[PDB]
């Protein structure tokens, strides 16, 4: 079958800048009847793909002049002039060349913008869930940038590892803003052994953490 | 125009077959060739085939004799049966004319021999002490489901922008997610406000309540 190698697999920009994706075929996409079957494809987010360019350059009616496509043989690249903030997404390339038609790995877009420092939230243990015998402690680190971030929970200022499942949210196409949640899962018996729960956020946007806390 | 659609079950087991349908509103089928693509947890597509307005059909070597496209031309909607499936069967399903003009929103479709589990709703809301904020934040836990996936509305959609549905994350084997709604403090105790959750797997749909603590 034909594989296509898209090129690089992630890649940030600032808004008014151009990018470029690319991407390599095993053997040349020109049919017998010297067509070229190189399509190129957007999907954001919650979204099934959306096609932008037939044909490897031919445009499709309704999509920005922003996109252009570029290549031939088995090499192409996809291009975005200008890059705006609704452009983040994942794109592919396909070849319809060859039977079976097949897809290219995808190439993440990524934006860059402004610092921003999270917004922290804490919340104790529901009433319905220590009852059925689980306490689960919940802290939400909200609309940040960069991504790189750092989560610390600490039970009597004693620091706690085991027991946290971490969950980050994908780039916000609307500010481009990051999202991460994080939950200390413990037993409703070990819960009830202490009484100072400690949600603290190391960021970039401060040397200091942020620190939300409760007290049973 | 024209609008796709994917309809079918949310869990299969092993060696059994998946059969989904396609349906199609706007043109008629006869207008153009129809396929059915998947794409796996890691983000990468597979074209499954596709069935020409006679019938024909061309089926991806990958699939080695266990798919079968065909249709309902008077009816305007095709259907996809894939034999003997195991876990790599598992991937959300798009149905799209042949060229990806158009397709549909997907349907997720685990393959597993483990049971279905329904998710516990619970409620988040801050500790008893607080208040000098202009803005407050509440939250659902949606807790120790399978399989995959649940959606999350706050007020039946009325409340979206201050929203954050968070990827579920797995622990022994069951998903748990969070979603979070950040609304002005004069809205809430002041007004209701509840989180809508669906598990399609065990025809789920519960409405959940954040209640101050009291």
């Amino acid at each position: 079958d034909i594989e296509l190698t898209q090129s690089p697999a992630t890649l940030s920009v600032t808004p008014g800048n151009s990018v470029s994706i690319s991407c390599r075929a095993s053997q040349s996409l020109v049919n017998e009847d010297g067509n070229t079957y190189l399509f190129w494809y957007q999907q954001k987010s919650h979204e099934s793909p959306r096609l932008l360019i037939k044909y490897a350059s031919q445009s499709i009616s309704g999509i920005p002049s922003r996109f252009s496509g570029s290549g031939s043989g088995t090499d192409f690249t996809l291009s975005i002039n200008s890059v705006e903030t609704e452009d983040l997404a994942v794109y592919f390339c396909q070849q319809i060349t060859d039977w079976p038609f097949t897809f290219g790995g995808g190439t993440k877009l990524e934006i860059k913008r402004a610092d921003a420092a999270p917004t922290v939230s804490i919340f104790p243990p529901s009433s319905e869930q220590l009852t059925s015998g689980g306490a689960s402690v919940v802290c939400f680190l909200n609309n940040f940038y960069p991504k790189d971030i750092n989560v610390k929970w600490k039970i009597d200022g004693s620091e706690r590892q085991n027991g946290v499942l971490n969950s980050w949210t994908d780039q916000d196409s609307k500010d481009s803003t990051y999202s991460m949640s994080s939950t200390l899962t413990l037993t409703k018996d070990e819960y009830e052994r202490h009484n100072s729960y400690t949600c603290e956020a190391t960021h970039k946007t401060s040397t200091s953490p942020i620190v939300k806390s409760f007290n049973r | 125009e024209v609008k796709l659609q994917e309809s079918g079950p949310s869990l299969v087991k092993p060696s059994q077959t998946l059969s989904l349908t396609c349906s199609v509103t706007g043109d008629s089928i006869t207008s153009d060739f129809w396929s059915w693509i998947r794409q796996f947890p890691g983000n990468r597509l597979e074209y499954m085939g596709f069935v020409q307005y006679s019938g024909e059909t061309a089926y991806n070597p990958s699939l080695k004799s266990r798919i079968s496209i065909t249709r309902d031309t008077s009816k305007n909607q095709y259907y996809l049966d894939l034999n003997s499936v195991t876990t790599e069967d598992t991937a959300v399903y798009y149905c799209a004319n042949w060229h990806g003009d158009y397709w549909g929103q997907g349907t997720t479709v685990t393959v597993s021999s483990a049971k279905t589990t329904p998710p516990s709703v619970y409620p988040l809301a801050p500790g008893s002490a607080a208040q000098t904020n202009s803005m407050v934040t509440l939250g659902c836990l949606v807790k120790g489901y399978f399989p995959e996936p649940v959606t999350v509305t706050w007020n039946s959609g009325s409340l979206s922008s201050g929203v954050h549905t968070f990827p579920a994350v797995l622990q022994s084997d069951l998903y748990t997610l969070s979603s979070s709604v950040t609304v002005p403090s004069s809205t809430w105790p002041s007004e209701t406000v509840t989180c809508n959750v669906a598990h399609p797997a065990s025809s789920t749909k519960v409405d959940k309540k954040i209640v101050p603590r009291d």
